[PDB]
């Protein structure tokens, strides 16, 4: 009933901010770097927003004249949740370089997070980027209730297995 | 001369070594005159060693241009390594793709500005003494209290290993580091009135 | 009437003085000359010199010079020598990237914005042979994003990140003579502050002039188009939107103004001298005709999912005849590598609700 | 650690797979790097699996092959075979055995990532070090009698079933731009000799023709000095040159016999003469070797001719190593000849062979891990944890200087 | 594989290959071979003295004197008889396999061999099972530490004999995946009303050992198997112990099994992931 | 190396440089059930000047007290009585409120952004991230 | 590499290009006579086992097309000796095969006319035509007693072609 309600915030802030342009370093003489990871110039920086479903669920999003990074707060109920989002975010951001949106390393707080910049806005279109952000928040947490499902499922059989050999 | 001077200190980096030669109105000054055993070749070998502990063993005979390559196409001068670090463990913007002369191709990062990095930090590949800028720095401090101003605000890159991206930048911002320290003793109240405008013509 | 030249994008567009040929410079450090051959494209021209992105391009018509900028810190005034154009550098002393570039209306000296927070002014000596440039420096306290001349050659707008709209005097008592009076000031000495907008509100990413001058326009990234009218004591209308930043902007008649940004269409705005009131007009790119074979094209068949032409962020939008007073073309270029051309009258047919002017 | 338990050692080849502990001379297991499945998994599907052999001729399962030209090319597919390796065969207790896997010249970087998350993450290693193969090639070499000195500098002649390798290793790492591969090894040798035998001798069941030439080929076979002299062996002496092979037809369970003759020696030939079976390679591996050698570095090119190593089943034959010495030595020497017409001291050209040719990467490597330079090589569990997968990128090459 | 296999495939091979041999008349290759098992066991197959016509296999267990002391080296002399002699330096048990003097059935030396791990772990439980067998209660229970940080305990009570595992996880998060096996274990009477009971204790040991120098902390838990009669009795003994003294090894594997499932749906996601962001590119 | 620890940017001659509500007014018109009116009594007179976070902190608290005080069916109508100033306030104290999720206090303000979405759009939200002043 | 023929001499002379070499012969033919006791229909005998498999053969001298030229027929008279029941009867194939005219250097089927010279005129041409034969005559009586035995080993090489050419 909060889903839907959530996920709408979030994709209407995230056109809002995935609005950038190729912007030369103002401080680095023929530099060019995303400004809302190096900061050294406030005036290029927009208002960090935050959009919460609940105490636990949230998505933090920065933006910048060439640059947004996405913060996602995955939803982890109990222990094993917990684990399996951690390695499964764990396992994404060790193959950042092939998924070229994301940080290697979450912000602070924080489970996963994007890093999209102009070049990324250049090269795809960003209407398809602000679909596949709410699209990855929802297939996270389908996948992680399939791998604890399937934890749960395995460990039942071998319970079995062992026990109905005595 | 082009620029139109006659005083001024000359920073030249080449393939071979780096000079720091300081001119008065009309010619050198061979005892200011400095040279640092830092230079191409030296930023090539590092990188070739940076790239070995990232899973790519190029050999130091064999593939010694293919690296060169390499370090003039994807090599620049970090301005603030703390920075530039961050960028590298916690993002992947600064990842490039580069096609080796066999076809295969490989990814290359946070070394683009390691390799340079050697240039202000000999250290980094067993050499001593201190860095270009502080080299820079003494040079002209170590001279005629009167002229001073006058090389701070016309120091002019030339050489080919001056032309890493930020360069420049670099400089003056390890310069004026260095005058706050060691000549206005934590006085940041006057570094404002300090001028420094390092020249990097289109034509090093 | 969309024509796609690439699918990156189209940094910045130049169009000659007969607007037989257009100049692009496709995400490059080159700029590419496409001329018309029937109702085909082809590229006639390959300007290659620039060591970094181009960020700017400006055609001067009558002397038939191309200028260009880009983040490597160069300008070049391109001269076409027979059949191929040469390059020649223009020292703009700038420590960072270049941003945008205008032809004064007299071809007499062009500016360019840069990072380097400054506005370098360029003319030409035929004493030393080659170009010098002045620099505008106060106030301005970020990179400058876009420029435009104001008719007379000398008052010159700029929009910065530092989020303000100036207009500057770019007067050049070495090139030009003295100026005329205006409503924006009697004194403007060289790099004499005439008007600065009042607000810290988004990155001014384009301005423009009216035809007559009197007025000037830019568009924010904080989604508002603004005004300033100097037959009204340079006082500043102002219009919020409702949907994302525009980023390039120019005005169609004295009161009507295109603009286009990040929803990826033009939209017209118009002015209420009267009121001092600026106006929605309205979508311009609207997804049957008038002629035989229009009603036979329009007609639907059976059976980048975007309405708009442009499949991404229009950055750059220019009258191509008419002029500014009452324009009757006009093209739009952007991050989907596409250019445009508007016509304003089939727009006003096709859209009976349009009201211009 | 270095305690009382040696590491494990897995060597996963395109065909077969060599697994074992460190210490041992031979691999414990040598099977087929193939898995057998079934075929939405659900319950405990993915384990409901079968290695090598066991996996070959599974009547309700599909073989699969994970490993292609050396490279792991289905990761879910190695991950379940490690499973098995380690809790089936070796029946080692993962978290307390150091391992050392291997990896040809080329596998990338981010393939050694892959291969640390599966150790650390789903077997918990307390250490890993992944060693190239040809590496491993040369530190087997050290067997040999006919060197005194160890060395990682050396010319390595790697010959499996699909292509054969010439691999330039200087100080322990391989000069990955000079690498040649040729068209020619263990296939092309057993495809030749089919034909040789189809043209021949009668009797083989046709749907045992590969079977029995690749049997014939490392049964009989071998490289011969000259060809004419060789056929005017088997002519003049055919009693004492000609063997017989019986094997048994498939259907009928019955023993047929045939002879084996010309192709004994023919086979490995083409090696030398490789315009004998493929139409579109030509260049004799004593030429290929000279190619390689010649464009490494001018002071690494004499310390290789000196130190060519044999690795893979392809090289097993007597007398390989003898004419691809003669052979590469006539090339070379007839070239300083015209240097001298047209006074270069001469080139020694040496190729090395020992007993422990066949499962030499696996050899190597279990006598350099079982060896206390080994543990400190090794990227510990502590190291992947605080550093991240990116330190398995490298690994520091020893053995050699001490 | 679900259930982990008892015998050790080194031996059994080692040991068919040189009895093939044996038989065929071949002159003896020299066999020289250092390997594992679980729980810190290693072994030595080789030619005692460079006899090659002799064929030793050793086993070391670092816990062989606790098993000692509960009837291993009675129950090792039952089953190997004349094979077992003077243990090999570093090893506590050694059976010699002389290739001139094989039987005619090669075929339960083999087996036997190969199971010489779990015969030398058999002992304790058939002492305790004895014991239950009898009324015998108030006996000291055996105290095995089968690995350097873990303890098997084996108790006889008047109806059922109880193990209880206190088992380490050094992987922090293997403690979750475990609680998630050990609840199936804990309601498995629901699927096998007859199987023995089990119970998981966290981070304490059962209350019966918190009195000893028991293990306490985070990555320690306890499990606890309650053997009935019908599984201790001397019809089911043997599977009861061939089951019971793999279990610690038979949880660990399949916690790993388990993270190495999860890994395909990691790379299948991953994947998929990647198709609609290449997907959106003009 | 100790003489690059210190930010030499920070002193820069080139660096950029940039009282709330009635509390009584606003909880005479909730005491009252007038919410759309204590709704426009919150939005007025915004710290936008003030340097405070506590002053900030104050009329956010105000208006996300009103904004939770609100039922479902009638946001809409309370949202379409304020004008265009008025909603982009309004945005910029939504998100202000998401900073601070409590009682399911989030699930409300979701039902605000949709209906301060629907009003302002997505041009409002792009003026929350623009605000170099804001509450 | 390939096998050779090392009978080429300062005076050998020529027919073509190809070496008219000297063979111990009784049939009719240019053929020189050969005091010696090998010729180069003994080393192509020699050498075919070998040299068939090649694919490539440098020419070195013109007795290498004369070798080049018995290897090829060699082939051919396997072809026929192949289904022959007694040394005699292929005595008489040799015969047969060895009259029966093949083309020559020059006409179309002849493989190699970019390697072998046509005759200049029709001198050359019979008396090219004359040395081809007795080369072809000597040849198969001499590869008579040697696949039969008082052979399969001779058989096998019946689908090999040397340098995938064929006088057929
Ligand atoms: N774009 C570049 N960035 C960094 N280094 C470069 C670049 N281009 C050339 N170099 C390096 O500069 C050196 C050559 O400069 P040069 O002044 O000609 O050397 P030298 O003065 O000793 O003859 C070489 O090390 C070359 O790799
Ligand atoms: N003794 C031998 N002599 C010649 N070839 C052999 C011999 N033993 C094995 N071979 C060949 O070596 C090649 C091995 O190929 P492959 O299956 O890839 O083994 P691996 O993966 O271990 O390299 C095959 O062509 C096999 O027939
Ligand atoms: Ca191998």
């Amino acid at each position: 009933a909060t889903l839907r309600p959530y996920l709408s915030a979030v994709r209407a802030t995230l056109q809002a901010a995935l609005c950038l342009e190729n912007f030369s370093s103002q401080v680095v003489e023929r530099h060019n770097k995303p400004e809302v990871e190096v900061r050294s110039s406030k005036e290029l920086l927009l208002q960090p927003v935050t959009i919460s479903r609940n105490e636990k669920e949230k998505v933090l999003i920065e933006g910048s004249i060439n640059s947004v990074r996405v913060s996602i707060a995955v939803k982890q109920a109990d222990e094993i949740e917990k684990i399996l989002c951690h390695k499964f975010m764990r396992f994404m951001m060790m193959r950042a370089e092939n998924f070229f949106i994301l940080r290697r390393k979450p912000v602070e707080g924080y489970d996963i997070s994007f890093l999209i910049t102009n070049f990324h806005t250049e090269q795809m279109y960003k209407h398809k980027l602000v679909d596949f952000v709410i699209h990855f928040m929802e297939e996270i947490d389908k996948e992680i209730s399939e791998m604890k499902l399937s934890v749960n499922a395995r460990a039942r059989i071998v319970a079995e297995e062992f026990l109905k050999n005595f | 001369y082009a620029q139109g001077l006659l005083t001024g200190v000359v920073v030249d980096s080449g393939d071979g070594v780096t000079h720091i030669c300081p001119v008065y109105e009309g010619f050198s000054l061979p005892h200011l005159t400095r040279r640092l055993d830092i230079a191409g070749r030296d930023i090539t070998r590092y990188l070739i060693k940076l790239l070995l502990l990232r899973g790519y063993a190029f050999n130091h005979s064999a593939d010694f241009e293919t690296v060169r390559m390499i370090k003039e196409k994807l090599c620049y001068v970090g301005y603030n390594i703390e920075q530039e670090q961050k960028l590298a463990l916690e993002t992947t913007v600064l990842v490039e793709s580069y096609t080796l002369p066999d076809g295969r191709i490989i990814k290359v990062g946070g070394e683009r500005f390691e390799a340079p990095e050697a240039l202000f930090q000999p250290h980094l590949i067993n050499v001593e003494g201190v860095g270009v800028a502080e080299l820079l720095f003494n040079t002209i401090q170590a001279a005629d209290i009167d002229t001073r101003s006058e090389f701070y605000k016309h120091i002019v890159l030339s050489g080919g290993s001056t032309m890493y991206p930020g360069l420049p930048s670099r400089l003056e911002r390890e310069l004026k580091q260095l005058y706050l320290e060691r000549v206005l003793k934590g006085d940041v109240e006057k570094l404002s009135k300090f001028k420094i405008r390092i020249e990097d013509p289109p034509r090093r | 009437a969309y024509h796609s030249f690439l699918v990156e994008p189209i940094s910045c567009h130049a169009w000659n003085k007969d607007r037989t040929q257009i100049a692009i410079c496709p995400n490059n450090h080159e700029v590419h000359i496409y001329e018309k051959s029937g109702n085909k494209w082809v590229q006639v021209h390959e300007l290659k010199e620039h060591n970094g992105q181009v960020t700017g391009v400006d055609w001067a018509p009558d002397s038939n010079r191309i200028v260009t900028c880009g983040t490597d810190r160069n300008a070049y005034v391109w001269t076409l020598k027979g059949r191929t154009w040469k390059p020649t550098l223009v020292i703009l002393r700038i420590n960072r990237a270049a941003r945008c570039v205008r032809w004064a209306p007299n071809e007499k000296k062009f500016a360019v914005g840069s990072g380097s927070r400054v506005i370098s002014i360029c003319y030409f000596e035929q004493e030393n042979d080659w170009w010098v440039c002045k620099h505008i420096k106060k106030p301005i306290r970020s990179t400058v994003l876009s420029l435009d001349w104001h008719p007379n050659s000398v008052l010159l707008a700029a929009g910065s990140c530092d989020f303000k709209c100036r207009i500057f005097s770019a007067y050049i008592k070495e090139v030009e003579e003295r100026p005329a009076p205006t409503p924006w000031g009697s004194k403007m000495p060289f790099g004499e502050l005439m008007f600065e907008s009042s607000s810290s509100c988004g990155w001014v990413h384009g301005v423009c002039f009216s035809a007559n001058g009197s007025r000037v326009a830019w568009v924010s990234h904080d989604s508002t188009v603004c005004l300033a009218d100097a037959d009204k004591k340079m006082a500043v209308a102002t219009l919020a939107s409702e949907t994302l930043p525009l980023l390039a902007v120019t005005f169609i008649t004295e009161s009507s103004l295109v603009a286009a940004g990040h929803d990826c269409f033009p939209v017209l705005f118009t002015y209420d001298s009267a009121a001092g009131k600026l106006s929605f007009g309205g979508r311009l790119d609207v997804p049957r005709g008038l002629t035989a074979r229009e009603r036979f094209q329009n007609l639907d068949k059976k059976a980048a999912g975007l309405d708009s032409l442009h499949k991404n962020s229009v950055s750059q939008i220019s009258v191509l005849s008419g002029g500014k007073a009452k324009c009757s073309q006009f093209c739009t270029t952007g991050m989907d590598g596409g250019m445009s051309i508007w016509d304003v009258r089939s727009l006003e047919s096709a859209l009976k609700d349009l009201k211009i002017v | 650690m270095a305690g009382r338990l040696p590491a494990c050692v897995v060597d996963c080849g395109t065909g077969y797979t060599k697994l074992g502990y460190a210490g041992n001379t031979e691999p414990q297991f040598i099977i087929p790097s193939c898995i057998a499945i079934k075929e939405v998994m659900k319950g405990v599907d993915d384990l409901d699996f079968f290695i090598g052999d066991e996996a070959i001729e599974k009547p309700t399962y599909a073989t699969k092959w994970p490993i292609r030209h050396g490279i792991v090319e289905d990761w879910d597919l190695m991950e379940r075979f490690m499973e098995q390796v380690i809790f089936k065969y070796l029946r080692a207790e993962p978290e307390d055995h150091y391992f050392l896997l291997t990896e040809p010249p080329l596998n990338t970087p981010e393939n050694r990532e892959y291969t640390a998350e599966i150790m650390f993450e789903s077997f918990n290693v307390p250490g890993l070090y992944i060693a190239v193969q040809a590496v491993l090639a040369l530190a087997a070499s050290w067997t040999s009698r006919q060197v005194g000195e160890r060395t990682l500098t050396g010319t390595v002649i790697d010959s499996g079933d699909g292509v054969t390798h010439v691999i330039p290793v200087a100080e322990g790492y391989v000069i990955g731009s000079c690498i040649k591969h040729i068209p020619i090894a263990g296939r092309d040798i057993t495809y030749f000799i089919q034909q040789l035998l189809r043209d021949r001798e009668v009797g083989i069941p046709p749907e045992q023709s590969l079977e029995t030439a690749k049997a014939v080929k490392e049964r009989y076979s071998y490289v011969c000095p000259d060809l004419v002299k060789e056929f005017n062996k088997y002519d003049t002496d055919g009693s004492k040159w000609i063997k017989q092979y019986t094997g048994i037809n498939a259907i009928s369970k019955k023993e047929f016999s045939i002879d084996v003759g010309y192709e004994r020696f023919l086979g490995p030939e083409i090696f030398f003469h490789p315009e004998f079976a493929n139409p579109d390679f030509t260049q004799p591996i004593s030429e290929v070797v000279d190619e390689v050698i010649q464009n490494c570095p001018i002071d690494v090119r004499r310390p290789l001719y000196k130190n060519i190593v044999l690795s893979g089943g392809s090289t097993m034959f007597r007398d390989f190593g003898r004419r691809l010495q003669r052979d590469l030595k006539r090339t070379v020497d007839a070239r300083l000849k015209l240097s001298e017409e047209l006074k270069p001291k001469p080139i020694d050209v040496q190729v090395i062979t020992h007993h422990m040719q066949r499962y030499a990467v696996w050899f190597g490597g279990s006598m350099l891990a079982s060896t206390p330079e080994f543990y400190q090589v090794c990227h510990t569990k502590k190291d992947y944890e605080e550093i991240g997968p990116s330190i398995c990128r490298h690994n520091p090459v020893f053995g050699v200087m001490s | 594989m679900i259930l982990l296999e008892v015998n050790n495939r080194i031996i059994e091979e080692t040991l068919a290959l040189k009895f093939e041999n044996a038989a065929a008349g071949n002159k003896p290759e020299a066999v020289e071979v250092t390997f594992a098992d679980f729980d810190g066991v290693l072994y030595h197959i080789s030619n005692p003295n460079g006899d090659k016509t002799k064929v030793m296999v050793s086993i070391s267990l670092k816990f062989y004197k606790e098993l000692q002391a509960h009837g291993a080296d009675e129950l090792l002399k039952r089953v190997y008889g004349s094979y077992l002699v003077n243990p090999e330096s570093g090893y506590n048990v050694s059976l010699l396999y002389d290739l001139e003097n094989l039987p005619a059935s090669k075929d339960s030396i083999v087996h036997q061999a190969g199971m010489l791990k779990r015969n030398c772990f058999a002992s304790v439980f058939e002492k305790y099972f004895q014991f239950q067998e009898e009324g015998k209660e108030g006996e000291n229970r055996a105290v095995i530490h089968y690995r350097d940080d873990e303890t098997m305990y084996v108790e006889s009570k008047k109806d059922r004999v109880t193990v209880v595992f206190s088992t380490v996880f050094k992987d922090d998060d293997d403690v979750v995946i475990g609680k998630v096996f050990m609840q199936e274990f804990k309601e498995g009477r629901r699927a096998s009303h007859t199987a023995p009971q089990v119970l998981f204790s966290h981070r304490e040991p059962p209350l019966e050992l918190k009195d000893t120098d028991a293990a306490v902390g985070d990555n320690i838990g306890y499990i606890t198997f309650v053997l009935f009669p019908r599984h201790t009795n001397a019809s089911a003994r043997d599977n009861t112990i061939n089951l019971i003294h793999t279990f610690r090894d038979y949880l660990h594997y399949h916690i790993k099994c388990s993270k190495a499932y999860i890994h395909t749906r990691m790379r299948a996601k991953t994947s998929d992931f990647l198709k609609v962001l290449n997907r959106a590119r003009p | 190396a100790r003489f690059r620890k210190v930010d030499v940017d920070e002193y820069d001659e080139n660096k950029f440089v940039d009282a709330g509500p009635d509390e009584g007014e606003v909880d005479s018109c909730l005491r009252q059930g007038n919410m759309t009116a204590a709704l426009q009594a919150a939005l007025k007179n915004p710290p936008i000047n003030t340097k405070s976070q506590a002053v900030k902190d104050r009329a956010g608290s105000i208006v996300l007290k009103v904004l939770i005080s609100f039922k479902a069916n009638d946001i809409e109508k309370a949202v379409q009585s304020l004008d265009k100033n008025g909603v982009d306030l309004l945005m910029k104290y939504i998100y202000k409120g998401f900073e601070s999720p409590s009682d399911n206090s989030s699930a409300v303000l979701l039902q605000w952004h949709e209906k301060a979405l629907a009003a302002g759009g997505v041009g409002s939200i792009v003026r929350v991230l623009t605000a170099r002043k804001t509450v | 590499p390939a096998y050779h023929s090392s009978l080429m001499d300062p005076d050998t002379k020529l027919i073509g290009n190809m070496a008219l070499l000297p063979i111990r012969s009784q049939f009719k033919g240019p053929a020189p006579r050969e005091t010696k006791d090998t010729d180069i229909v003994d080393e192509a005998i020699y050498y075919f086992k070998a040299n068939v498999f090649f694919k490539n053969y440098e020419i070195k001298n013109e007795a290498d097309r004369t070798l080049i030229y018995i290897t090829l027929y060699i082939s051919e008279c396997l072809k026929k000796l192949q289904k022959c029941n007694s040394k005699s009867q292929g005595e008489k194939e040799m015969y047969t095969l060895g009259i029966t005219n093949f083309p020559i250097p020059g006409e179309p089927g002849f493989p190699l006319n970019a390697i072998y010279a046509k005759p200049a005129n029709k001198q050359e041409d019979e008396v090219m035509r004359a040395y081809l034969q007795q080369l072809r005559q000597e040849t198969g009586l001499r590869l008579c007693e040697k696949v039969f035995d008082p052979s399969k080993w001779w058989t096998c090489f019946v689908k090999r072609q040397f340098m995938n050419k064929s006088l057929s």
